[PDB]
């Protein structure tokens, strides 16, 4: 998260205020590089079977894309797209980081294949991680669409085609592995679940935090309006 | 998507109910061909009034218009094929109903109940003459 | 389990999934040259075919017989539109909290919880039917607790 | 840890998995192995103690329509296995459906030189010719490579995990053998033969030529002189695992009391409640001496050390007699008779 | 007036049935009454709202309304009813309701499950509602995670393979939707530009108009099937559930028809009357392709989803070959299909379940255990067969007359599509009745056993009963649905310009 | 004329099947086989004339 954003709120200033001149020549470079971040994160993303790796490829590897995918069409009319991106982002990747960490210190384990059945032992923190992945996935009603969406908007806007069109395809191949994901947790095949779900007690901090950053997923998708009206007065 | 050859029926603003984007079939030119379409079209809106005549009349603004585009478009088709003679008072003929059924069409759009028929009274006395002359 | 295997594989298009017309051991032994004449009248027949179902009970029955000879009638002696959709909306709310409110029977939970050993009687007659929420024998966890005597 | 194994074939090319299935249940501890495999083989898998659940994707053909292949893919990916250990002898198209398959340690049987010998580098321990004909050496060298290879774990696991020893469920061990066995005679004191005529009664994948059936002129001067005696006086059992129902009518064997039943490879059990079994180089063989059950292998010659490695199985029980002339539908049968008539 | 219906009527399904959670009462029995209760209220607003309020006379829009939502990009709340919209409203109220019916004894969730039926529902009519593209877009793509779900939880064997591969096709085909939204959400966005009523009068420049066309009409292919864009269909209709398959091939295939309708020939016509020869073409050949591939499969499920397929070629053929007739005997055609196709998946459903055997070879004689189901059977495949009386006749006859009357062809195609069109009848029986006979006649072995095989009880044969007179109804006087005056203005706009 | 100098032949023959039906099994071409039937004008007159 602050990797991120630290590093993208130090690219724009560094490449707009001295490089007035080399538009035409990093603009170019800039986007050689997102449509490259959007797919060689996404193919890999696919066949991992590790949790924190499969977070790493999607969640970075192109997450890192679209934010940049405004950098390049940028004539200020834009940043505030930028703005609410990340705003987005930040909570839509704490949410499901959140709930890894729970879930991992509940049971012991990070490989794929023993999220199984979670839905019946415990279907709160399923719900709560399911909302988040879908989100990350970009679905009409959350707020990473609304996200993605403005992204476009303001980047089709702007003349540039052979990256709008990249960044939709490769959404759409993102689904699979969030929905991959979900299906293991939906499931009550009993003589399926290892040994790690079926001893799991139930049951503060962690919880807190979860719940607060998982409605930061939902609402503020529909609700961008006031968001969008203070990210406009952005000038650097 | 369709033109007149005998432009005496357009009134005043040359226009009228026509519905266009209605196919008539391909009958030849000939005043035996048009004069037998326009009789059993013609013949229709006398059975008109029967019993859509009351009752809701918002289906008759609905088949009026069909069912005279018939003839609005054959009885061109034949006024133009006819001697020189008989076409002043077939002209004339024509004036008569063709303003008939505008002032029809804009009575019964109002959705009234005596209005529509006595108006109704009068393209019927015009209209059984119309199966006559031909 | 044991699934025993399969043969010298079938016409694709086999004509009609039955014993060829050869061995058919009967003609007109199996549909045609077969009737007697028995018994059992017509009315006591039909009022002995409404009724399983116990199809309502009670009150239950009278606002479901009486409704549609007052919705037939409706269309006549006519009255307003918003009479005759408020008819049908309370009836179809007070049907349906009398349905919602008659007792439950094995059938209707779990399949892992309709094979119990026998013990699903008081567990569910007079123990499900005996409470509003207690959630004592909350077993809808499945791992085989089974928490109950 | 999970395991997938994808043995290819029939049932007496998979009846000899059970070795493997057993050391990797010994290895590794505690371990979820899955197995897919033909449906003429998948019958083998319902008397096991290790395997979870079995399958049945591939007999291994060339064209299968591009749905069915994801689908199949679509369910080895989505359970996330760790060593996919295959057998069919992959080149460089089959490698890839084992590549796909997500997991950490492939590793498989390959080609020498022929059908593109490839072998790919996407893959691990690939080895030794294809046509795999011995038994009971068999996957050779998995026996090898699951053994010690790595760590503090014990000096050579127990090289080759005891020979077959298939375990009968009790369920159908009394139900559906006892049904089968009283439908005619039985007391649980009669002889089971096998080879018979061809259709698909094990075929062995690798016999070849002899072993597929005796023209049933054998069988009937054997049987003549089998309930010959109190020994057992019971058997009768042609025991044709055929279409039989095509064959019954022909049993010169004469029909007068010469049992006979249909059976999958179900047929252990009834095995089990036999006095003993003559038969020719097949399922019963290795079935018969898995249990103590004494057999009579009569093969043709010399593939002994192919075919049947615990040449001496308990007492040197199951015996074997060869063929001077090769063919296996020759042979001292009055020797063979006499070596029968003393069980 | 202003008393918002259309509102209410959207939010109405998915609000009411957020307290199915939140609720611990029991694990199936109240819930399937709460549900069906909600389902009938809102059926009774529906037509309440229809019939008062409602004129047949005007071809504006009704009961409409508007807000402000995000206003960035000028996208509201705007909603509106119109004469192409209501029947596919109605028609989606009733199915839905009787499918919501038909999953009555379903007790393994049957809390996600019921409440995932309503969010169905809500986005169903929230689509068919429709007045602003952004927000028709939404409610287009807001169903596609309840259906994959209803898909991976309940139904057939190989449920996932056929969950992914619909739910990954269908939204990949969204995409070009997407970009028919950016594109002409951008052109001239002062004018309001996202109000799908004040779009009537955009004149964009050539070789927009064509790209813009093709972002809708893909993203339509996918959603309704046309030819090499059908491949979807046969793993997502034999792989679900007879209660979801009921309203997915009733009225989720029907939206990409809706669609293609509203925003393709009403906004782009001079995009759509250089590209409608084409589609008629694609309709002609797909009518008997279809049925030629139909003809070779093996479960009947299937068989039942490619007789699905085949008839939305009508629906094509009558998009194309711009008349008022065929523009309104598609309508015909898609309320006689959503009846009759998700009549007949019921049917497959609720005669399997019983037997379990999926390879039509196998099926026995199954008419002496049970009548009932055997009689419905095969008065509805009948009603497929398009045989006069029932309503699967009068769409595909009125699809004819507006080919015929077309004036966009002279007599050289006219006439050889027509044809090819015809062979349709010769071909369809050949494989319906190809199902019936090996899968009813006959005398299987003595089936006495009344056990895992009992005739349809009161609530299935109901539903059959129910479904089966409006078919009747519509089929004997067709003027029950032809209570549409819009295409009087829809066909209004193209019917001069050039060619 | 043909109309119903076909459909009382039609009868006819239903009348003569169901006639000698007893005699041989009831099966279709077992009875209907005027081959194995054949002469019937003493047995059955009313519906021979």
């Amino acid at each position: 998260v602050t990797s991120k954003v630290a590093a993208s709120a130090s690219a724009t200033r560094i490449l707009d205020i001295p490089f007035y001149f080399s538009s035409n020549e990093w603009h170019l470079l800039l986007e050689i590089l997102a449509i490259l971040s959007m797919i060689l994160g996404n193919l890999l993303a696919i066949t991992q079977t590790s949790m924190k790796r499969m977070l790493a490829y999607s969640s970075i590897g192109q997450i890192g894309y679209v934010i940049i995918g405004i950098i390049v069409g940028d004539s200020n009319d834009g940043y505030a797209s930028m703005i609410t991106y990340m705003l987005f982002y930040i909570s839509m990747n704490l949410g499901t980081f959140a709930c890894i960490v729970l879930f991992g210190l509940r049971t012991g384990t990070d490989n794929i294949r023993d999220y199984a059945g979670l839905y019946m032992k415990d279907p709160f923190l399923a719900l709560s991680l399911a909302l988040c992945l879908l989100s990350l996935g970009g679905l009409p009603p959350l707020a990473g669409f609304f996200g993605k969406l403005y992204l476009f908007w303001c980047g089709w806007q702007a003349g540039l085609y052979f990256l709008v069109s990249i960044g939709l395809l490769t959404s759409v191949l993102s689904i699979y592995y969030y929905l991959k994901i979900i299906k293991l947790l939906m499931t009550g095949r009993n003589q399926e679940i290892t040994p790690y779900v079926r001893n799991y007690r139930r049951s503060n901090s962690i919880e807190l935090s979860m719940t607060v950053c998982v409605i930061a997923s939902t609402i503020p998708g529909i609700s961008m309006n006031p968001i969008l009206a203070i990210a406009q007065d952005t000038l650097f | 998507k369709i033109r007149n050859k005998e432009i005496n029926n357009g009134e005043t603003g040359t226009r009228s109910f026509v519905k266009n984007g209605i196919y008539m079939a391909d009958i030849g030119p000939s005043f035996a061909a048009h004069a037998y379409r326009v009789r059993s079209s013609a013949f229709d809106l006398l059975a008109l009034e029967d019993l859509l005549g009351k009752e809701a009349s918002n289906y008759v603004n609905k088949y009026l218009r069909l069912k005279a585009t018939f003839i609005y478009y054959d009885f061109d088709k034949l006024i133009t094929a006819a001697d020189p003679d008989a076409k002043p008072p077939l002209l004339d003929l024509a004036n008569r109903l063709f303003d008939s059924f505008e002032k029809l069409q804009a009575a019964v759009t109002t959705k009234d109940d005596t209005d529509i028929g006595s108006c109704y009274a009068d393209t019927k006395l015009i209209l059984q003459e119309v199966m006559t002359r031909m | 389990e044991p699934d025993l295997q399969e043969d010298p594989i079938d016409k694709w298009r086999t004509n009609g999934v039955s014993p060829e017309d050869f061995v058919y051991g009967v003609y007109d032994g199996h549909h045609t040259y077969d009737e007697g004449q028995e018994k059992k009248g017509f009315w006591e027949d039909v009022s002995e075919w409404y009724q399983e179902a116990e199809p309502p009970q009670g009150f239950q029955a009278l606002i479901s017989w009486s409704f549609p000879p007052a919705v037939i009638l409706g269309m006549a002696f006519d009255v307003p539109g918003e009479y005759l959709y408020i008819g049908a909306a309370i009836f179809i709310v007070v049907f349906c909290i009398i349905e919602m409110d008659k007792p439950d029977k094995p059938h209707n939970f779990e399949p892992e919880i309709y094979m119990m050993e026998r013990s699903k009687r008081d567990k569910l007659i007079a123990d499900y039917n005996s409470m509003d929420i207690w959630d004592f024998n909350e077993k809808y966890g499945e791992l085989w607790d089974f928490t109950v005597n | 840890r999970r395991v997938c194994c994808v043995v290819s074939g029939g049932v007496y090319e998979n009846v000899l998995f059970f070795p493997v299935v057993q050391m990797l249940k010994d290895r590794y501890p505690g371990v979820l192995v899955d197995v897919v495999a033909s449906a003429r083989g998948k019958q083998v898998y319902e008397m096991c103690k290790n395997v979870r659940y079995a399958n049945v994707y591939d007999p291994d053909d060339e064209w299968p329509e591009p749905a069915e292949y994801t689908h199949q893919l679509g369910v080895m990916k989505n359970r996330y296995y760790d060593m996919v250990l295959s057998t069919k002898l992959a080149g460089t198209g089959h490698a890839l459906f084992l590549f796909m398959s997500s997991a950490r340690e492939k590793v498989g049987y390959v080609y020498p030189n022929v059908n593109g010998a490839g072998a790919g580098l996407f893959l691990t321990e690939m080895f030794k010719p294809a046509t795999t004909n011995l038994a009971d050496g068999g996957y050779n060298m998995y026996q090898d490579m699951l053994e010690w290879l790595g760590r503090p774990a014990k000096g050579v696991p127990q090289q080759p995990i005891p020979p077959l020893r298939v375990s009968i469920s009790k369920k159908l061990r009394a139900v559906v053998e006892d049904k089968y066995n009283r439908a005619g005679v039985e007391k649980g004191k009669y002889v089971v033969i096998h080879g018979i005529e061809s259709d698909s009664v094990a075929n062995m994948k690798s016999r070849g030529d002899d072993d597929c059936l005796l023209p049933l002129e054998l069988w009937a001067e054997i049987a003549k002189e089998i309930s010959s005696g109190g020994n057992g006086l019971r058997p009768l059992f042609v025991m044709p695992h055929e279409r039989h129902r095509e064959e019954i009518e022909e049993i010169v064997g004469e029909e007068t009391a010469y049992l006979f039943i249909t059976t999958p490879g179900q047929l252990t059990c009834l095995i089990n409640d036999s006095a003993g079994v003559v038969a020719t180089n097949t399922a019963a063989v290795q079935l018969a001496n898995a249990r103590d059950k004494p057999c009579v292998a009569l093969f043709s010659s010399k593939e002994k050390a192919r075919l049947f490695l615990p040449y001496v199985e308990e007492r040197k029980s199951c015996t074997v007699v060869a063929s001077a002339t090769g063919k296996l539908a020759g042979i001292d049968i009055e020797a063979v008779k006499k070596a029968v008539k003393d069980l | 007036s202003y008393f918002p219906w259309l509102t209410i009527l959207v939010v109405l399904p998915i609000f009411a049935g957020s307290l199915i959670f939140f609720l611990p009462h029991k694990g199936n029995k109240i819930v399937r009454w709460y549900t069906i209760s909600i389902c009938l209220l809102e059926f009774l607003l529906m037509t309440y709202a229809f019939c008062y309020h409602f004129q047949l006379e005007d071809p504006l829009i009704q009961l409409k309304e508007d807000y402000k939502w995000i206003d960035v990009f000028d996208f509201h709340w705007r909603l509106g009813i119109d004469g192409l919209s209501l029947g596919s409203i109605l028609l989606t109220g009733f199915i839905t309701t009787l499918a919501t019916l038909a999953a009555w004894p379903i007790t393994r969730n049957s809390r996600l499950f019921y409440f995932l039926m309503l969010a169905m529902y809500s986005g169903q009519i929230g689509l068919f509602s429709s007045r602003d593209l952004l927000l028709f877009f939404i409610m287009w793509e807001l169903e596609l995670i309840p259906v994959y779900l209803l898909l991976s939880m309940w139904g057939g064997k190989r449920r996932l393979y056929s969950a992914t591969k619909f739910i990954l096709y269908t939204a990949g085909g969204s995409i070009f939707f997407l970009i028919g939204v950016l594109g002409m959400g951008l052109y001239g966005s002062n004018e309001p530009g996202l109000d799908l009523e004040r779009l009537i009068n955009q004149s964009y420049p050539a070789t927009l108009e064509i790209l813009l066309y093709f972002g809708f009409l893909i993203a339509y292919a996918v959603k309704l099937p046309i030819i090499p864009l059908h491949t979807w269909l046969p793993d997502t209709h034999g792989e679900a559930h007879y209660s979801t398959c009921m309203l997915l091939a009733g009225i989720l295939l029907k939206m990409g028809a809706y669609g293609l309708i509203r925003i393709n020939m009403e906004l782009l016509p001079h995009a759509h009357y250089l590209f409608s020869p084409w589609l008629v073409i694609i309709g002609a050949i797909q009518i008997i392709y279809a049925a030629s591939t139909s003809l070779g499969q093996r479960n009947f499920k299937k068989r039942i989803a490619y007789s699905s397929v085949s008839h939305m070629g009508f629906i094509i053929i009558g998009i194309g070959s711009i008349t008022n007739i065929g523009l309104n005997g598609a309508i015909l055609q898609i309320l006689s299909h959503g009846f009759i196709g998700a009549t007949l998946f019921f049917l497959a459903g609720t005669a399997s379940d019983r037997m379990r055997l999926v390879y039509l070879e196998e099926l026995g004689g199954i008419s002496i255990p049970m009548p009932k189901i055997f009689t419905m059977f095969s008065s509805f495949s009948m009603a497929s067969l398009a045989l006069p009386g029932m309503s699967g006749f009068v769409a595909e006859l009125v699809v004819f007359f507006g080919l015929i009357t077309s004036p966009k062809f002279l007599l050289m195609p006219k006439a050889l599509i027509t044809f090819v069109m015809a062979i349709g009848m010769i071909l369809t029986p050949i494989y319906l009745l190809s199902m019936l006979r090996q899968m009813f006649y006959g005398y299987k072995l003595f089936n006495v056993p009344n056990a895992n095989f009992v005739d349809s009880g009161p609530r299935e044969l109901f539903i059959l009963i129910c479904i089966f007179l409006p078919v009747i109804g519509i089929g004997i006087y067709p003027d029950f649905v032809l209570s549409l005056s819009v295409d009087r203005v829809e066909a209004l706009l193209s019917n001069y310009y050039p060619k | 004329t043909h109309a119903y100098s076909k459909a009382l032949l039609f009868l006819g023959s239903g009348s003569v099947i169901h006639s000698m039906e007893p005699l041989v099994g009831y099966s279709p071409d077992k009875s209907q086989n005027m081959v194995l039937m054949g002469g019937l004008r003493k047995y059955i007159p009313i519906t021979r004339t």
